[PDB]
């Protein structure tokens, strides 16, 4: 009861307008004004609109607030692919003499295009190897939506172990990025003669491959 | 215009305390109409809010000092005007205490607007020791990819600068692999032309903050 909420999602269209509600009682956004955050991935939060309704002096004008009863909303007119974030209101509670927060919302906003990943890949240096360990790196980057599978290959023998793969995570321009580690051992390396790292995403595949020679 | 950075031990113990600093470098960190705050976000949850205290507070308004409820046994805030200063414990770290914490200046009114931000630091609660990490050189139509490797390495974060920060231009910082040692890697990629190649040197600078590691690596190819 004093605490506050907000749905966990909201969703949109390049020019669209969608607003995200905020819901509290009276302790809280009954009695008090609404602040609210946005938070662009590996990024800060950012104060988006203060006592209800006053914009920060970089907020473009699209946002804008309103309060009334024990409900807030924030309302973004003219959706930009900028604005793919998550949301948080907050107030002050009285009961609890301090800030609270709701539980935000992540914004999505589709109709964006597909993009297909860009590949790099690499061998291991004539470093890690007279150390004796032996790592091949493969970087997937600005591919939209999120979703890839990594196969490796010995010559096409299918090598599956010591394969670490990270999950996509949502890069600035909000495309994605992920890359995989294949490790084997230095001997292991000079023995095949090639190991090729295959990307696939949406139902076309990707392939770069490297020697030592 | 205030410029807020935290600082403080990245990796506390279970059940130890947690202590960070954050230092104020754009203004004084006394005014009447702000209070100096702290909040924190476990990974992949939501903001909470746990404490702000004021300065300064004398002959005119008060020194209120603010707590999260759930957290008021465990917390305490304090300032260092004359060093720029304020800081926050945390004692009897579990590990529903691993988050980024955040440095906020907080606005005495309008329900405690937080207008200025930290850009955070992570703070990660564990048993294991630290390892900073191990950097091998990556060398490689028209454009040409180069790069390093950041093997092995906890806890987050590691970030990874060029040339002393002098190259940002075509720089590609990936996101760790959490491997199945418990350790992490990373890498961090320049899609450069020619005619270079042969000119430029090209640095790695990786510092680990969590191990106090900072390593330079020159790449070229044998």
């Amino acid at each position: 009861q004093a605490v506050v909420t907000q749905p966990p999602s909201a969703s949109g269209t390049p020019g669209q307008r969608v607003t995200i509600s905020c819901s509290g009682s009276s302790s809280n956004i009954g009695s008090n004004t609404v602040n609210w955050y946005q938070q662009l991935p590996g990024l800060a939060p950012k104060l988006l609109i203060y006592s209800s309704n006053q914009r920060p002096s970089g907020v473009p004008d699209r946002f804008s607030g309103s309060k009334s009863g024990t409900s807030a909303s924030l309302a973004i007119s003219g959706l930009q692919s900028e604005d793919e974030a998550h949301y948080y209101c907050a107030t002050w509670d009285d009961s609890l003499n301090g800030v609270i927060f709701g539980g935000g919302t992540k914004l999505t906003v589709l109709g964006q295009p597909k993009a297909a990943p860009s590949v790099t890949l690499f061998p291991p240096s004539s470093e890690e190897l007279q150390a004796n360990k032996a790592t091949l790196v493969c970087l997937i980057s600005d591919f939209y939506p999120g979703a890839v599978t990594v196969a490796w290959k010995a010559d096409s023998s299918p090598v599956k172990a010591g394969v670490e793969t990270t999950t996509p995570s949502k890069q600035s321009n909000n495309k994605y990025a992920a890359s995989s580690y294949l490790s084997l051992t230095p001997e292991q390396w000079k023995s095949h003669r090639s190991y090729s790292c295959q990307v696939t995403h949406e139902g076309s595949t990707v392939e770069k491959t490297v020697a030592p020679t | 215009q205030v410029q807020l950075q935290e600082s403080g031990p990245r990796l506390v113990k279970p059940s130890d305390t947690l202590s960070l600093t954050c230092t104020v470098s754009g203004g004084s960190i006394t005014s009447d109409s702000h209070y100096w705050g702290w909040v924190r976000q476990s990974p992949g949850k939501g903001l909470e809010w746990i404490a702000s205290t004021s300065d300064s507070g004398s002959t005119y308004h008060n020194r209120p000092i603010y707590y999260n409820p759930s957290l008021k046994s465990r917390v305490t805030i304090s300032v260092a005007t004359s060093k720029n200063q304020f800081s926050l414990k945390l004692r009897s770290v579990t590990a529903a205490d691993t988050a980024m914490y955040y440095c906020v200046r907080q606005w005495r009114y309008s329900s405690g607007s937080l207008d200025c931000w930290g850009q955070g630091i992570l703070v990660t609660v564990s048993s294991a020791s630290t390892k900073g990490p191990s950097v091998f050189p990556l060398a490689p139509g028209g454009t040409a990819a180069l790069g390093c490797l950041v093997k092995d390495y906890f806890p987050e974060p590691v970030t990874v600068s060029w040339n002393s920060g002098a190259l940002t231009s075509g720089v590609h910082t990936f996101p760790a692999v959490l491997q199945s040692s418990g350790l992490y890697s990373l890498s961090s990629v320049v899609t450069v032309p020619s005619s270079s190649l042969g000119t430029q040197t090209y640095i790695c600078n990786v510092n680990h903050k969590p191990s106090n590691t900072k390593v330079d690596k020159r790449v070229e190819p044998k």
